[PDB]
């Protein structure tokens, strides 16, 4: 008399392709509070479904086609088309709600919608910081995947980002995630680059991207002190899938890796939204809400009206 | 680095700084701090150093060329041993060294000439350091850790022992599947002189302090109502609707904007306990309006289902419904575990309600004002519950195997009674203690109770401590005494015996505990007297209460193994429940399975006889080999239940019938795939547990003796050369009759004198006046126990006599000297 | 109070003594080495373990000295001051009185209803008037301040059965030994119990060898045998192994006295040890007649079943614990 409603086993579409809300997640949702809400924020080929089909219902030991969500296939990689287009939804065991993103800039879409109101790039970007302010007034944690380092493009994107949202305020967390990395990104030398160019680039983010989730804390160097580094922002390398001298990959363990990644995930703090309790419908309903007023919205119209 | 390889990797240069010097100890600074910041070059020198050792085989024969590297072996394993007991080592790094440490302890068991290699502090070092490499987050260094102490099983000391076996202990429930099975095969290649000692284990204190700290912390209510409603799924049904869930459960309880070791969060049984904790904490701090119901609707769900486990106690034929029916091996286990768990909620609640109504102090922090004012007014609800369940919940503990719970309950139900329901209460009680070996408090409670008809209580008391014949014998006086007939027996004579050391629920528990008693010194003659004396008993009393609670078919079948006539003994294994006899595997025990852990080391003893029957019958190599495997794996597999639900609680200890039953199994299954021709298919039991099993009645050795005189006598159709048994069984024999005299067991003693020689004083004088000076010195000491010194005292100085002018003489004329 | 750091990083704390000799401490912590010593063969054959917490003491000259200091011990006047906080704070709802003001509330009124006053002298007091304030004291006091708190700090049945079976042996092993040394002075402040294992230890090793008997308020219980202590063993209470386990050290004391003798001999003629803070030959003839089994008789030797059951009745009658010094609380 206490078996759970129903068990999600692929995930469904929350926005439609054409900016259109999609209402079908009702069923799969309860009357119960303390949600976790998690966001993805990346490049085309960053790999936002792979890391979220892992660290919500998937292992290493699996296969790409049974992933919770779909990946790019062989076909796809050739044409330099993407894949993840709108915004996915799924639901784990554990009462923790994944929410998936489409690429941002992405030249695909650039070349689908020109067979298809001054120029499509306004239209791009616009939609792109669109679904950035929607990421980061409803999310709990907003996770940022990165192919490579130093792009000094997105940084700019997210401070402008910030600045549009629509509305006592409340900034929600950030996790810097570099999928990816090599032998060369695992050395201390760098790591303290890293971490001081990071700093130097967000000085006035009024962004929570300190204090929780370090590195030095994940038992990934042993030896290497905390003093060691100024301030440890909240970062994470990902490895590849698993020369004078033999073996000696540079990294750990894949596996352990994201282990370890979506542990520290699953444990991040849930703090309220509003000055009122919020449900799992009634988070559905604010996100509905929210996302139609930021549609017809003034900002986003006084942003391309300067371009 | 690498272009000295080429020096380094020479097949034979006597240059002034030795490359292996140079890589060992003149670039010694670089394990000091440049492996934090530059592990590359701390991983190529000890590469190069691996490469260079690993083609002189380590240099194991050496330990003018020959002279040089007389001292490179000692050097290697030093290096390896303070490498390895680092805690701050790189992944690769450790990786290598594990490797390295594998080679190096295979390489030394290739032959028998490296003995002197076991003494040197260098191998006590690397030793230590390999036991430290384990219990990690890792698991292919685990893996390789466990690989490597399994190969050098032998030749460890004690000290080294003591603590692989905790780790095993610890390591036996693990969320994966080749650490439990690497864990369990090097946990039974360790001797049971080891692992039966009462040694503290510092695994399970950790434990223990970790979930000490996690409770005196304060409440996190963090708990959601949908996994607190998946676990009572899965406690009171079974079902809990997820697919390694503890894990993530855990890690999505916590938080990060406000301290369990990690290396603790792979164990199942942390995990639980932990979970147990936090449904508990969540029920008392919501009030007991949990999403099962009302606030009296969790009571009557929990009273009704302790009642009806209570109720199948009684009568084994109830048969409740999803919780004595199972679709698998994996489902009965689940069934107990499910069980030890509801018992484990169910203090916890009572603790939290008594500290929720009270307060504690320096133990648990206090709760909100809310909750204190609210337990303070239902106080007598509260009690009036308990109170009234604490009868059931006894019964429940007991059936479960948990004596703790029920000696807890029995002793505030006792306290609670300031003020006829008082017979039963001493009852349970009486048994739990029993069954916990604790003599001094039962007869602490037996002189309480007397100031309140309960002389009784003493024969339980003895018998906890052993003996087995002088309890029987006291209990058959007093069923004689209590009822008015004659119930006595044929036995030994009684002023012997006692120099060597009315309600009808009274009556069934006196003549089930005579039977058990009877049991368990394996007297199948006795047993039957027994059965005849109370079928006279009852045709004569008409008592419609008594009535034995004991298989006899089961008995009979032990009887026809142990005499050797395998025939009736087919015909009567035939009718026993479960799987048919040898001639589909998942589900080889049978539906209707009690939880009782005696049902199911009768199923396992069951198995392990129509195996033995089998291979008897087949033998007068594949024709019955490929099945007989299988059936023994899984039994051995079934087989470590006990031991993994006694890691799951802070408990220090093991069963002893579980460990000699797993012990059993494995030995068996060795011999059927190697037909007595390896050291590894005898018993682990050996004469190192008389100065380190002092504590253990005769019970465990009497299934080792049963099961070795089966190879022993299975010896006689084996044409091929074979391991002697003969030293071994008479090594046991020996163990064994030297603990059954240690206690007064005058009749057990004398047949196991009998079978390793091959109801009167007289009868054992005119029957007595490598192994042979024990053989004597035991019948001395037999003798002299039997009231007869004057006996003992000849035969001990004649001993003497002839073992002064022996070949050793050694431990013998001391020993006998000193005991005449 | 000080600190010290090894070289495997492990804090060992230590205490620094002044102005008071600490010579005779390091002779009593050798004498408890010692008959520990004689517990190892029986320690091989029992789950609880026959031992008797004790720490080190090393002199520094001849008035100053280092203390071994203990962690993780917990002293038995806190669960009373605790339990005293929280029935304040209970009746305040719907600091606490100190045991020598609570005690004079009680023994006033009484006193002045008798005939008598409180101007009087100590030992001119009715025994009556003292046993019926203790007897009121004890009713106020519930006996589940230690017998719970155990149960409180577990975790599993199996673990709380362990540690209170280690409990009972290592109180009644304790009780024991400071019973034949003559240990006095043992209020709830010397007496401290570790929750990870059930143990307890004393700490003040001063007034031994019968020296609490000349004081203002003379002692006459060997030991500490209040509500608390004996409510902490179970419903049984002093007849279940505490009996057995006093019995068991008994005789494993008198079967090898002749090493405490020689030792306590070795003991009396030592230069840098000084008694008066003939009184030497005295204690030694005292702690022979009580191993002995002499201790209060002529010339009949009283058996160890009878020695143990005349301890425990004049440590446990009410006649004894009235006529007590007020900071000894004999009501908790
Ligand atoms: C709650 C307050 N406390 C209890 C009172 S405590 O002290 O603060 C405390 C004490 C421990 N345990 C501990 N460990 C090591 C040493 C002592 C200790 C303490 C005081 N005095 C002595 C002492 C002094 C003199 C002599 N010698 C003579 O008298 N004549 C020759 C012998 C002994 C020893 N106590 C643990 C925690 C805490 Cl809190
Ligand atoms: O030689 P064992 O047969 O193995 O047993 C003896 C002896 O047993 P008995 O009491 O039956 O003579 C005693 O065992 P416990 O009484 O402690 O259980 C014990 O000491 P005691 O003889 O003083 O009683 C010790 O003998 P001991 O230490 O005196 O030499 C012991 O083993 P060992 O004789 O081999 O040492
Ligand atoms: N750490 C990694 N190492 C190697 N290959 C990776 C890694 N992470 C992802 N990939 C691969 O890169 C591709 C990532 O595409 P995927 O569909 O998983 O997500 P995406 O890049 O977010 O897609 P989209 O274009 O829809 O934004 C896949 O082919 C995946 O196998
Ligand atoms: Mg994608």
């Amino acid at each position: 008399k206490l078996l759970p409603p129903e068990r999600m086993k692929h995930s469904i579409k929350l926005v439609d392709d054409q900016m259109n809300w999609c209402d079908s997640a009702i069923e799969y949702l309860l009357d119960q509070t303390d949600v976790l809400v998690v966001g993805v924020l990346g490049l085309q080929g960053t790999g936002k479904s792979m890391v979220m089909s892992l660290l919500s219902a998937n292992t290493p030991e699996e296969d790409q086609r049974t992933y919770v969500f779909r990946a790019q296939s062989a076909e796809m990689k050739e044409r330099g088309g993407n894949q993840t287009s709108g915004i996915d939804f799924f639901i784990t065991q554990e009462r923790i709600v994944f929410l998936d993103t489409q690429p941002i800039l992405s030249p695909s879409i650039l070349d689908h919608l020109i067979n298809n109101y001054n120029l499509p790039h306004t239209y791009v970007e616009m939609q792109s910081l669109q679904i950035a302010a929607f990421l980061f007034t409803v999310c709990h944690v907003v996770i940022v995947v990165q192919d490579w380092f130093t792009d000094l493009s997105l940084y700019r994107f997210l401070q402008t980002a910030e600045m549009v949202k629509p509305s006592t305020e409340y900034y929600p967390h950030l996790v810097f995630l570099q999928n990816k990395a090599r032998r060369e990104d695992f050395c201390p030398r760098k790591l303290r680059q890293m971490h001081l160019m990071i700093d130097q680039l967000m000085a006035h983010s009024h962004l929570r991207y300190k204090g929780t989730l370090s590195m030095l804390q994940c038992n990934v160097f042993p030896g290497l002190p905390p003093d060691f580094l100024d301030s440890e922002v909240n970062l994470f390398l990902v490895p590849f899938m698993d020369s004078l001298l033999p073996g000696y990959r540079g990294h750990p363990s894949f596996q352990s890796l994201v282990s370890k990644l979506r542990s520290q995930v699953m444990s991040m703090a849930r703090p309220q939204l509003s000055h009122t309790i919020l449900t799992e419908k009634n988070w559905f309903h604010y996100a509905a809400r929210i996302w139609d007023g930021v549609r017809k919205s003034s900002a986003l119209a006084e942003y391309s009206r300067l371009l | 680095l690498s272009a000295l390889t080429t020096i380094g990797n020479a097949k034979n240069w006597a240059l002034s700084p030795t490359v292996f010097a140079l890589l060992s100890k003149n670039l010694m600074i670089v394990h000091s701090d440049l492996a934090v910041h530059f592990p590359a070059i701390q991983y190529a020198v000890l590469y190069t150093l691996y490469s260079h050792c690993t083609r002189h085989d380590h240099f194991i024969s050496s330990s003018t060329v020959t002279t040089a590297t007389k001292k490179h072996f000692s050097i290697i394993l030093n290096l390896l041993g303070i490498l390895l007991k680092k805690d701050n080592l790189n992944q690769d790094t450790r990786k290598l060294l594990m490797t390295w440490a594998l080679e190096a302890a295979v390489l030394m068991r290739k032959s028998e000439t490296y003995a002197p290699l076991f003494s040197l502090p260098s191998f006590h070092k690397f030793c230590k350091g390999l036991l430290a490499n384990t219990l990690v987050e890792d698991v292919n260094i685990c893996l390789q850790a466990c690989s490597s102490l399994h190969a050098l099983s032998s030749s460890l000391p004690d000290d080294l022992l003591q603590r692989c076996v905790d780790v095993c202990r610890v390591q036996l429930v693990h969320s994966g599947t080749r650490i439990r099975q690497a864990f369990g095969k090097l946990l039974k290649s360790i001797p049971l002189d080891v692992v039966l000692s009462n040694n503290n284990h510092t695994e399970i204190q950790e434990i223990s302090l970790a979930l000490r700290s996690h409770m005196s912390k304060a409440p996190s209510n963090t708990f959601h109502p949908q996994d607190f409603s998946d676990v009572i799924s899965f406690i009171l049904y079974g079902n809990s609707h997820r697919t390694n869930w503890l894990e993530r459960l855990f890690y999505s309880c916590q938080r990060l904007d406000k301290t369990i070791p990690r290396n603790l969060l792979k164990t199942d049984a942390v995990l639980w306990q932990w979970a147990i904790w936090e449904a508990a904490q969540f029920t008392v701090l919501s009030k007991l309006r949990t999403p099962l119901g009302r606030a009296q609707d969790t009571f009557q769900t929990i009273e009704g289902i302790i009642r009806s486990l209570a109720a199948h106690t009684l009568n084994p034929d109830q048969d409740v419904s999803q919780w004595t029916t199972a679709d698998n091996d994996e489902g009965h286990g689940n069934n107990q575990l499910r069980l030890v768990l509801l018992l484990q909620y169910l203090e916890n609640l009572e603790k939290l309600m008594y500290n929720a109504y009270e307060g504690c102090a320096n133990a648990l922090t206090s709760p909100p004002k809310v909750i204190r004012t609210f337990f303070y007014t239902n106080r007598q609800t509260c009690q009036d519950w308990l109170t009234r369940i604490r009868l059931s919940i006894m019964r429940v503990g007991l059936l479960a195997g948990q004596p703790a719970v029920t000696v807890r309950h029995g002793f505030d139900l006792l306290t609670e009674m300031k003020t006829n329901e008082l017979e039963v209460t001493i009852m349970m009680v009486v048994e739990a203690l029993c069954e916990l070996h604790c003599p001094e408090a039962i007869q602490g409670i037996a002189v309480w109770s007397s100031s309140i008809n309960l002389l009784w209580i003493n024969s339980v008391a003895q018998q906890a401590e052993g003996r087995f014949e002088k309890a029987s014998v006291e209990y058959q006086e007093h069923l004689c005494a209590m009822t008015g007939v004659d119930c006595c027996i044929s036995s030994f004579d009684k002023s012997v015996l006692t120099l060597a050391n009315s309600s009808p629920e009274v009556i069934n528990y006196l003549g089930n505990k005579a039977c058990e008693c009877y049991i368990s010194i394996a007297d199948w003659a006795a047993v039957q007297e027994w059965q005849n004396s109370i079928h006279d008993l009852k045709k004569s009393t008409s008592s419609t209460s008594l009535n034995l609670k004991a298989d006899f078919n089961y008995i009979k079948s032990l009887s026809s193994f142990e005499s050797g006539k395998f025939v009736e003994c087919t015909e009567q294994l035939e009718l026993l429940p479960g799987e048919n006899i040898n001639l589909d595997m998942k589900k080889l025990l049978p539906n209707m399975l009690s939880p009782d852990p005696r049902e199911l080391q009768k199923s396992i003893e069951v198995q392990l006889l129509r195996s033995s029957v089998c291979l008897a019958t087949a033998l007068n190599w594949q024709s019955i080999t490929e099945n007989v495997v299988k059936y023994l794996k899984q039994t051995s597999r079934i087989a470590i239940g006990p031991l993994r639900l006694s890691t799951l609680t802070v408990s220090q200890s093991l069963p002893v019938l579980s460990t000699l039953q797993l012990y059993c199994s494995s030995a068996l299954e060795n011999t059927v795939s190697n037909r007595l021709s390896t050291e590894d298919c005898l018993i682990p039991l050996f004469s190192e547990a008389l100065r380190s099993c002092k504590q253990h009645d005769v019970r465990p050795w009497m299934q080792a003796l049963r099961y070795t005189m089966y190879q022993n006598q299975l010896l006689e159709k084996i044409k091929e050369q074979t391991v002697p048994i003969r030293s071994h069984l008479m090594e046991l024999g020996l163990t064994a009759a030297k603990f059954a005299r240690k206690r007064g067991n005058v009749s057990l003693a004398t047949r196991l004198l009998a079978q390793c020689s091959e109801t009167t004083a007289q009868d054992l004088v005119q029957h007595f006046k490598k192994w042979g000076p024990e053989l004597d010195i035991e019948k001395t000491k037999l003798l002299y126990t039997a009231g007869q010194s004057t006996h003992a005292m000849e035969m001990l100085s004649s001993c003497a006599i002839s073992f002064c002018k022996s070949v050793k003489a050694e431990y013998a004329v001391a020993k006998s000297i000193l005991t005449l | 109070k000080l600190l010290f750091l090894g070289s495997d990083g492990k804090s060992y704390p230590y205490l620094f003594k002044g102005l008071e000799d600490l010579h005779l401490d390091e002779r009593i912590m050798q004498f408890l080495s010692i008959v520990n010593t004689m517990f190892a063969t029986i320690n091989r054959q029992e789950t609880p373990r026959f031992h008797a917490r004790h720490y080190s003491v090393t002199p520094l000259g001849t008035r100053s000295g280092l203390i071994q200091w203990v962690d993780g011990a917990t002293p038995l006047f806190g669960l009373y001051k605790r339990w005293q906080q929280r029935e304040a704070a209970l009746q305040a709802q719907k600091i606490v009185p100190r045991p020598s003001e609570l005690y004079y509330s009680k023994i006033g009124p009484a006193l002045k209803t008798v005939g008598l006053s409180l101007d009087v002298s100590r030992r001119d007091w009715p025994l009556h008037v003292m046993k019926a304030v203790l007897e009121e004291l004890m009713e106020a006091t519930p006996p589940n301040l230690l017998a719970k708190e155990l149960w409180s700090s577990c975790t599993t049945p199996d673990e709380w059965w362990r540690v209170t079976q280690s409990y009972a042996r290592s109180t009644a092993v304790m009780s024991m030994v400071g019973y034949i040394i003559g240990l006095g002075d043992r209020h709830l402040d010397n007496v401290l119990i570790d929750m990870t294992t059930g143990e307890v230890v004393h700490i003040d090793y001063n007034v031994c060898f019968e020296k609490g008997k000349s004081l203002r308020v003379p002692e006459k219980v060997p030991f500490r045998m209040t509500q608390n202590i004996e409510t902490a063993l179970g419903v049984t209470g002093v007849e279940g192994v505490f009996r057995l386990s006093c019995e068991q050290v008994l005789h494993i004391m008198r079967r090898g006295r002749e090493t405490l003798l020689t030792l306590l001999e070795a003991f009396v003629y030592d230069p840098l040890v000084d008694w008066t803070a003939s009184y030497a030959v005295s204690v030694w003839k005292r702690v022979k007649a009580k191993l002995e089994g002499r201790d209060v008789d002529p010339n009949r030797r009283m058996s160890v079943a009878e020695q143990v059951d005349y301890v425990i009745k004049e440590a446990t009658n009410l006649d004894n614990l009235a006529q007590l010094y007020e900071g000894w609380t004999a009501w908790v």
